[PDB]
């Protein structure tokens, strides 16, 4: 029974395979957003970690998700066997941009593991962005977003992850990270920027504008 | 009131991490956690709440 990216999708759907049996798309994403945000309201009374990593991470995703879907907190990378007797794994995934000619290709395979662990030495290293001047912690923070952007470790709901992961770091850092002022034009201007470009910087000024110490 | 402010924040992160994606939340969804902002009942009440929604 070799795993395959089609066991995450419903048999001839388009829909992820998720606890609620939604297979509509409209319903499922109002379903699951609702459930992600009752794990946000109770995500920000949490005491925060004393060490941010991948696996903290990962709890994030579990914390988001695990009413939605049976392998919240596990990565696309490693073969996931669902209630159902199938197993999924995903190793290569693309985006593509409406407006851009070729699309973004993720971490492939076991480089999600990589894109992992490349995230926990920069957070090791520095300090989890602790003790650091300004400029040193909006660089760095924008290296693990765009860092993160490649790796895609997750299915689904990478964006949302993601973001938390670096409000909470930020806060554990004395700053408080503002993504309400960000629009989705913006976030997906400074992404492409980054992952096709290798370019930065407009990442790095997105998170200097947001970001209040 | 600084927990009502944070309470505020929550929700407020709770919709822009949706809105960013080009979510926009079911109004029970909206409601529910507008409740929860202004302290009409606790975070246990607002998790029941969730759980127990029409959508």
């Amino acid at each position: 029974n070799l795993p395959l990216p089609i066991y995450y999708t419903y048999p001839n759907s388009l829909t992820l395979k998720n606890k609620y049996g939604i297979i509509d798309h409209k319903e499922f994403t109002d379903k699951c957003a609702h459930d992600s945000a009752k794990a946000t309201i109770n995500l920000h009374q949490e005491a925060l970690p004393k060490e941010f990593n991948s696996s903290y991470l990962k709890y994030l995703h579990k914390c988001l998700f695990e009413n939605t879907f049976e392998w919240a907190g596990c990565t696309r990378d490693i073969p996931f066997p669902f209630k159902d007797g199938t197993v999924a794994v995903m190793p290569e995934m693309m985006r593509s941009n409406w407006k851009t000619d070729q699309p973004i290709i993720f971490a492939i395979g076991n480089k999600v593991q990589d894109g992992l662990k490349n995230i926990d030495r920069i957070l090791v290293e520095k300090n989890n962005l602790q003790n650091l001047p300004r400029q040193e912690f909006i660089h760095h923070l924008a290296e693990i977003f765009a860092s993160l952007n490649y790796t895609h470790p997750f299915r689904e709901g990478n964006g949302r992850t993601q973001r938390i992961f670096c409000e909470k770091l930020a806060q554990a850092a004395n700053y408080n990270l503002d993504f309400s002022i960000v629009t989705k034009e913006r976030m997906s201007e400074v992404s492409i920027a980054a992952a096709q470009d290798g370019n930065l910087e407009p990442m790095k000024k997105l998170f200097d504008d947001i970001s209040h110490h | 009131s600084e927990e009502l402010q944070k309470r505020r924040e929550a929700v407020d992160a709770a919709i822009s991490t949706h809105a960013i994606e080009g979510i926009t939340l079911h109004s029970k969804t909206l409601e529910i956690l507008e409740g929860y902002a202004k302290g009409e009942y606790s975070l246990e009440e607002f998790n029941t709440l969730m759980d127990n929604a029409t959508l």
